[PDB]
């Protein structure tokens, strides 16, 4: 029936990010208190993200867990 | 035919380059001019078939890193249009043809006629090295081989040849369509250190002169045209700068189409007017 | 009958056979099917796969790491994947849910559990929660 | 199987070989005598083995094996079934 | 965790474009390289 | 970082543009590689035929 | 007597010849169906198979179909170096 | 109703098709044998439907339906009253 | 023997005819009111009638006018493909 | 809700023209498109 015609649609897309520079890469601490020994941990960094609008993947295939959620027991 | 140029330039380039810096002999009256200290650093580095450093060549806007140690660099360029001709007219063939091909060949005995193949079919010769075939010899090609006659020639049962000959494809008679196009293309050698790069420049300046022989360039990109820059820092925004001498390279080359024609006259008949 | 289907029950089974490195062919609703396989070499860790079809001159599988949950192997189904056919040709699948009318005349819902045929293609059903066999006509898909 | 098949001989030429080292000859002197030997076979010096050549000038050294060289490139193609 | 998270839209020539930024924060022991990829699917965007 | 084998550099061995403290995914057009067929030494990396 | 013996692969495509008529398709419609035949390998539809091309979607359709026998199309060069005495 | 109307042939050629197969013509060979075939009417292979083209060459195979085909263009307006 | 059919529409537009004098007009005034009339359907005042245009303005006050006839007028080219056996 | 309501006018060869700005915070669980169009009745802007 559209075979000759203009389609306008809104729709609704999923959000996604890319990582363009990493900002305050790492940051570091030498936890000691209440260990045996000294401990090197890497605290959080931050990130300077883009939106993905010139080049568009699909969402990941994340492999599904057979668990039923919202589940009940007794 | 549409030419890619820069795809010739690393089709030459790259091959062609190794083999250069494979061998010393050929280094040291590139590099004569220059002095001692550079000149062997450079060979102790790159050159030798036992170089641990290697060079490396790519285009522009990679999303990868290039060893910037030594690298060449290519980026089209412009382009402009300059001569052209009437009915935009190049050429008229009787046979599809394609590249001009340079294979080497060993007679072979056959009863009436010496015989060398080819790996593809004949086309049109061209030349094969060194022979003058007289009317006698009655030189003919047929399919992949070309044939010249026997008596007279019998020493040249084993005779080791080089042949120049054309791809053909198709008996379809067709024009030429096309013009003339001035192309410019861009090359630099990158380094983080300049003698590296007045030395990578004058090994490419050799390698280019070459190419003046090649099959392509002689009969296809002709009228080198070269232009070279100042030495100029290409970054500033690292531990050290990046140096390298830009270089223009300009070439002459037909965009062509090829044009079939179906309209071939065989019956020729004449009637006289009634009155 | 028809012996489309082998599914395997016991997981110690399925850890048994990827022991033995064969791949597996894990069911997933409403989503892609995938395959599953045990690294070779030194390190012993699961690989997945999206490709399907047959290892063949054209088409080559392709294997990364994952971290897979015993929860999907344990409760979705499980097959040897060459063993594996692709289809079976019928109406409603198994576990399909259809309305049927009892033997009395009074309708019930049911789930079809059985593959049997003749050699012609006609097939036959028989539902969860009952004995007999119901005919393709017979039984009604019932919407979800 | 094989749908189409051609050979065709590139060169045929006549290579030196010395007898006690075995080494092959890379470069020679004004009369052709040897100043380096190699161990490669193909990068060895080359005459064609034309008998025009053989009178044109083996002659010149003892320590001479001199060997003739062929080479063969086949051009070949199959269809592979199912 | 997500901050800033800006849709900034140029109209051009070639037509019109979005080049959004935004910050992130996250969480420990992790490091990412360059031109990572993350996915929001419980955030909808909306377009035209 | 990716890098293409030709039948010099097998022999060679790649030479590496950074250094190197452990290697965490290795991967050609014919899948992951393994621990076997591939080895390191003096910051350049060696492969089979 | 061979001294060295070197092979070489030129092209690696895929060609679908049909069990029935036995002749090469050489094209197809907008569906992937085919449009036309032609008995000569040189002139039939390829798919590239090279190494990097490998696991395509062009010819899904094309593949399933039970008619078609696809055919792995190889071509190659090897180069022979021989000694001959004296 | 037709408020104007006018018919003209574009063209009048003749098309081969195979009587077996019942494929039609794409490409033929020298002696304009059949090399392919195609199921589409209209890209068949086809020549002008003269008498003097049929003097100068359905000569030359056996398995050959050698077809007929015309074509009508036709240019009408309307006046759709209300 | 009618082989395919294919029908394509070249130009659709309005044309008005009076009632009682029978021509077609061709020119009105700044109010939109009649200036001229013409006896030629090629000469015709003309409302694009497109999809795209479809729901216009510029004729309102024409419209309206009981005195008037408006017309659909439409163009068409149809392709009539034959065969005719042997 | 809206701030910093702007009248910023441009004096062009063309003539002159307006291009105000102006900041606007929202609801909950609306989700606004590029080239949306508002228009506040009550508040009225003079000309000439």
């Amino acid at each position: 029936k559209y075979e000759n015609h203009t389609v306008t649609l809104k729709i609704l897309m999923t959000l996604r990010y890319v990582v363009s520079d990493i900002l305050k890469e790492s940051r570091y601490q030498y936890t000691k208190f209440n260990q045996p020994k000294s401990k090197f941990e890497n605290l959080p960094q931050k990130l300077l993200l883009k939106r993905e609008d010139v080049i568009v993947l699909q969402d990941p295939y994340k492999v599904n867990d057979g668990i039923e959620e919202d589940l009940e027991i007794q | 035919a549409i030419t890619s140029v820069d795809s010739y330039l690393l089709s030459e380039i790259k091959p062609r380059l190794n083999t250069v810096l494979e061998n010393c002999y050929i280094i040291d009256e590139v590099l004569k001019d220059f002095d001692y200290q550079t000149r062997e650093s450079f060979k102790e580095a790159f050159c030798g078939k036992n170089a641990q450093h290697e060079v490396t060549v790519g285009f522009n806007f990679p999303k990868f890193k290039n060893n910037y140690e030594a690298h060449y660099l290519i980026q089209l360029g412009q382009g402009q249009e300059t001569k052209n001709s009437l009915g935009s007219i190049q050429s008229s063939y009787f046979e599809a043809t394609g590249d001009t091909l340079v294979e080497s060949s060993t007679a072979i005995r056959e009863d009436d006629k010496l015989v060398f193949t080819v790996s593809k079919p004949i086309g049109e010769l061209i030349k094969v090295e060194d022979i003058e075939f007289a009317k006698y010899d009655n030189l003919q090609v047929e399919g992949n081989k070309v044939s010249f006659k026997y008596q007279t020639n019998e020493d040249y049962e084993n005779y080791n040849a080089n042949i120049i000959f054309t791809e053909k494809k198709n008996d379809s008679k067709g024009l030429v369509k096309g013009f003339t196009v001035e192309e410019q293309v861009t090359v630099v050698g990158l380094s983080f250190n300049v003698d590296v790069a007045r030395c990578l420049d004058a090994v490419l300046k050799m390698i280019l002169i070459s190419m003046r022989d090649s099959i392509e360039e002689q009969q296809t990109f002709q009228l080198q045209n070269l232009s070279f820059g100042d030495i100029a820092p290409i970054i500033e925004d690292g531990d050290s700068m990046i140096f390298g001498r830009p270089t223009i390279i300009k070439y002459t080359s037909s965009l062509d189409l090829d044009y079939t024609i179906t309209q071939d006259i065989n019956k020729l008949t004449f009637k006289e007017r009634k009155d | 009958p028809i012996q489309d289907a082998k599914p395997i029950d016991d997981i110690v089974d399925i850890m048994t056979y990827l022991k033995n490195g064969k791949v597996l062919r894990v069911k997933q609703d409403n989503q892609g099917d995938i395959l599953v396989r045990m690294s070779p070499g030194k390190h012993k860790f699961t690989e997945v796969s999206r490709d399907l079809d047959k290892e063949s001159f054209y088409y080559k599988r392709h294997w990364v790491l994952y971290n897979v949950s015993v929860n999907s192997l344990i409760t979705f189904d499980v097959y040897l994947d060459e063993e594996y056919s692709e289809t079976t040709k019928v109406k409603y699948p198994k576990d399909t849910i259809v309305e049927y009318t009892r033997e009395d005349q009074e309708k019930d819902v049911a789930m079809i559990k059985e593959i049997l045929t003749d050699n012609n293609g006609n097939y036959f059903y028989a539902l969860i929660g009952e004995t007999m066999l119901f005919d393709e006509n017979k039984l009604n898909k019932v919407k979800d | 199987s094989i749908e189409k098949k051609e050979e065709v001989i590139a060169h045929n030429e006549v290579v030196f070989r010395s007898l006690t080292q075995g080494l092959y000859v890379k470069e020679v002197d004004i009369y052709s005598d040897v100043v380096s030997y190699t161990k490669d076979v193909d990068e060895a010096l080359a005459m064609p083995n034309t008998i025009n050549f053989k009178n044109s000038r083996l002659i010149m050294n003892l320590d001479l094996e001199p060997l003739n060289k062929i080479q063969k490139v086949i051009y070949e193609t199959h269809l592979e079934g199912l | 965790a997500i901050q800033s998270q800006e849709k900034g839209t140029n109209q051009l020539d070639i037509g019109i474009l979005d080049t959004g930024t935004a910050i992130g924060t996250t969480q420990l022991e992790k490091r990412i390289s360059y031109r990572d990829r993350f996915t929001v699917p419980e955030v909808l965007m909306p377009q035209q | 970082m990716i890098y293409f084998v030709n039948k010099d550099r097998i022999k060679k061995g790649i030479p590496l543009y950074y250094d190197v403290k452990e290697i965490t995914y290795i991967a050609t057009q014919d899948g992951t590689v393994y621990e076997e067929d591939y080895e390191i030494k003096n910051n350049r990396l060696y492969l089979n035929e």
